[PDB]
């Protein structure tokens, strides 16, 4: 569950 | 079936030594060969003499193994290389040729005479010059060239050595 | 090592390779707490194939069965590794019962950390993933995300032998698939020598050598691009894993017949 | 394996030099005849003579 | 004309290649493990006078020139004999496990490889090294021949035809729906003769080719004649046709007992050999 | 990007 | 075969 | 090196 | 963008 939290992940990646 | 790492990593070594001798790569060879010490070693003899950085000892060590027992592969080789790494003392090199034929009696004789031969050579210009003396050095150089002439009999070799008894 | 005395001695030697797990783990920096767990597992499972009454000993392709331990451990612990991952670390004194050890029994216990085998053994006794295939994929995130709304659902879906890593791995291949300096002879000649005389392996030394050789030279229209870059990453996954074609394309096939099967 | 006169000395054995003999074997009015160089066992050689290292 | 059966020579095994020496007196037939020499010159000589045993089965055999030197390949090495007073001169051992074709350099210095892998491998004979390896077909390559000026080189392989340069990269290629057996160049220039069921005739560097169907089966083997004028073509269902240069027009056809696996001409496009899978060579004397 | 962003975290 | 491509994987990611 | 990093701070 | 991705692995 805590990995898949992880990829704030999301959220950079959408930044990125 | 294969080796996990150990077989694997021989075979590709072994590819890795032939791009590496077809492309000379003295790198690449120091380092592949290193790895692939983990019969045969024509290619580092040939390395040796192909990159140096001298290149007579490993074919020596070679030609000392196995040795107890057309002819053999390893040492017709060893004795031409000699010859013409000298084209350190000489004599020594005779002396070993005729202890090799001695042990085994293409057929190292014919080796043998050509090394005298080239000794001869060097003989016939030094006696040639002045700097003016009638005996010694002509005389020894006579019996060289009928010593030469005996190994050879058991065209264009003895019409040379003719030419150069005269000179001298 | 004996009959009786052979069998204690292969037991012993695999304990030995335990210790590798323990030489392993602790050059990583992971967690000591990985000792505790490693040392409960083994007692779990080794007693038991022993317990079945003094017959038949036990064999394995020894080495994955240690590292299926070792996989196990991480499974609970919750790090994030994978089987393919496992095969990376393999690449890169001794009691005497072991030389005197049955043949076939020391053969087996070998040394070392077919494609079918490791993870046939594993099975009989989503956040770690997405780095490594992200990257692979190269995909920024958009890629991640939706791989991770589409697992989900077909677990959810149920569109689904084959251990989940391996559905996993394969569902993702259908969602990205349709995303709309030198010693010198020197030393030769000591070996052999040596060898004249009573002479009584692997090291990474190879391993920086064959490094260095591969460093130096050493080693429609859209839809078309689409599908090429797919089956690319088909070949490569497999071998990465250190697994195969014919164990992937079946099961992602499968996997896409349920999917199907489920929405429909 | 070069063998000097010193170590027979410290080694109290003889200093037997290696010896070959090849036959010829001719039969039938040596019609074919085959040479074998054959070990012919080993004698004494003489220290500092052709044979010796020295 | 018309060919005349003059020989015929009981290797006893397939015939998968074969080569005539240069004036020719003797045929070399390549089977399997060995190369038998057989002198043509004497019409009883029922056996081969003499025997090269190289390895397993012999794909091709290729004479130097002048004709001294012979080269065999087949397995991972090819072996080169010394016909001259023959004995194994040289080998020359390649990673490939197994090569289907030979052609030599117009000055002798080269050999040139057609490996199972696809790769071409570049042989320099004086070194027996490895100088160069062109690749580009997937699979096998199945045959080559140069070029007249011999400033170029083309190779068959499973599915395509690749032109390459002397000095290195690939020209052009060809595709085909089959596998190609054999190829040949003709000696004029400007027609490459193709060797699939159909026996293709491309132009050079034109569009158009033609395409002659004068075989039921695979077109195994092809060699043009020196003087160009003519080629034949071998196949699998027994049948050995020459052909007019460039759009074949069918000179003459004989039938075999078996499939004609392999094929040579003499240098004065005198005779013809081929082999058979009745496991013999066949000697034809062309006649005007 | 996302790259950049995990190196810098 | 599959063991050496291994190697080669492992020898490249090293490089990298 | 990133995957290490990420063990040390679990 | 690939390029880079693959020496920040590195």
């Amino acid at each position: 569950a805590a990995a898949a939290a992880a990829a704030a992940a999301a959220a950079a990646a959408a930044a990125a | 079936e294969v080796r996990n790492y150990r077989t694997r990593h021989i075979v590709t070594l072994t590819d890795l030594l032939h791009l590496n001798v077809s492309r000379h790569n003295w790198s690449l060879a120091y380092k592949i060969f290193a790895t692939l010490i983990r019969s045969l070693w024509g290619i580092g003899v040939e390395i040796l003499d192909n990159l140096s950085n001298g290149l007579d000892f490993l074919q020596w060590m070679c030609q000392i193994y196995s040795s107890k027992s057309h002819t053999a592969k390893f040492a017709i080789t060893y004795l031409w290389s000699s010859l013409i790494n000298c084209q350190t003392e000489n004599d020594l090199l005779q002396e070993l040729i005729d202890k090799i034929s001695e042990w085994v009696l293409a057929e190292v004789w014919f080796i043998y005479a050509s090394c005298h031969l080239l000794k001869a050579d060097t003989l016939s210009r030094q006696f040639v010059n002045d700097n003016d003396i009638k005996i010694n050095q002509v005389i020894k150089h006579i019996h060289y060239v009928r010593t030469f002439l005996k190994i050879c009999l058991d065209r264009l070799i003895e019409n040379q050595l003719k030419s150069f008894e005269s000179r001298l | 090592i004996g009959h009786e005395a052979k069998l204690l001695f292969l037991k012993s030697f695999q304990f030995i390779l335990k210790r590798q797990i323990r030489w392993l783990i602790t050059e990583m920096r992971f967690p000591k707490e990985f000792e505790h767990v490693a040392k409960i597992i083994w007692l779990k499972i080794l007693k038991t194939i022993n317990d079945q009454p003094q017959e038949e000993l036990k064999l394995q392709l020894h080495m994955t069965s240690t590292i299926s331990i070792l996989y196990l451990a991480s499974t609970h612990l919750s790090l994030p590794v994978y089987t393919c991952d496992y095969i990376k670390w393999i690449c890169t004194p001794k009691s005497w019962r072991i030389q005197l050890p049955n043949y076939y029994v020391s053969i087996l216990e070998g040394s070392i950390s077919l494609y079918n085998k490791i993870a046939l053994t594993c099975g009989m006794i989503c956040q770690g993933l997405l780095l490594k295939l992200v990257m692979q994929c190269a995909l920024p995130p958009e890629f991640y995300f939706y791989t991770k709304q589409v697992i989900e659902f077909e677990e959810t879906d149920i569109r689904n032998s084959n251990h989940a890593e391996l559905r996993v791995l394969s569902y993702f291949m259908l969602t990205i698939n349709w995303m709309l300096m030198t010693i010198d002879q020197k030393i030769a000649r000591r070996k052999l020598y040596k060898i004249f005389p009573l002479d009584r392996t692997h090291q990474l030394t190879f391993i920086e050598d064959l490094q260095e050789r591969y460093a130096k030279q050493t080693p429609p229209a859209r839809k078309e691009a689409i599908g090429r870059l797919l089956t690319h990453i088909a070949s490569q996954l497999l071998v990465d894993f250190a697994i195969s074609k014919e164990q992937l394309k079946d099961c992602i096939s499968r996997i896409k017949n349920a999917c199907l099967h489920r929405m429909n | 394996r070069k063998v000097y006169p010193s170590e027979s000395r410290q080694r109290l054995t003889s200093y037997r030099g290696k010896l070959l003999l090849k036959l010829k074997w001719s039969v039938n009015n040596g019609e074919e005849n085959l040479f074998e160089v054959r070990d012919c066992g080993g004698l004494p050689v003489m220290l500092q003579s052709n044979r010796c290292h020295l | 004309s018309d060919v005349l059966g003059s020989q015929l020579g009981v290797g006893v095994q397939v015939a998968n290649r074969l080569d005539s020496q240069y004036d020719g007196t003797e045929i070399i037939a390549y089977a399997s493990l060995n190369i038998a020499v057989l002198t043509r010159q004497n019409t009883n000589r029922h056996n081969n006078v003499t025997s090269i045993e190289l390895h397993s089965p012999i794909k091709s055999i290729k004479i130097p020139g002048r004709s001294n030197l012979v080269g065999i390949i087949t397995e991972n090495s090819f072996q080169i004999f010394r016909i001259e007073s023959s004995e194994p001169l040289y080998f020359v051992e390649i990673d490939d496990l197994q090569v289907v074709d030979f052609a030599f350099n117009p000055d002798l210095q080269q050999f040139a490889i057609i490996d199972i892998k696809g790769n071409w491998s570049i042989g320099r004979i004086p070194i027996d090294n490895l100088h160069g390896t062109i690749f580009d077909p997937e699979s096998s390559w199945k045959r080559i021949e140069w070029f007249s000026h011999f400033q170029k080189i083309l190779v068959f392989d499973r599915s395509k035809m690749i032109e390459i340069d002397f000095m290195n990269n690939w020209q052009t290629e060809v595709v085909q729906a089959s596998n190609i057996r054999d190829y040949k160049r003709i000696d004029d220039k400007n027609g490459i003769l193709l060797t699939s069921r159909e026996i293709i005739i491309v132009g050079a560097s034109p569009v158009r080719r033609i395409s002659w169907k004068h075989d039921l089966d695979t077109t195994l083997r092809i060699t043009v004649q020196k003087v160009l004028v003519a080629f034949v073509y071998s196949m699998r269902h027994k049948r050995i046709y020459m052909h007019v240069f460039s759009h074949e027009i069918p000179g003459g056809t004989p039938t075999g007992i078996e499939t004609i696996l392999t094929l040579d001409h003499i240098d004065v496009v005198d005779f013809l050999v081929k082999l058979r899978n009745s496991s013999e060579v066949y000697y034809y004397a062309l006649s005007n | 990007a996302a790259a950049a962003a995990a190196a810098a975290a």
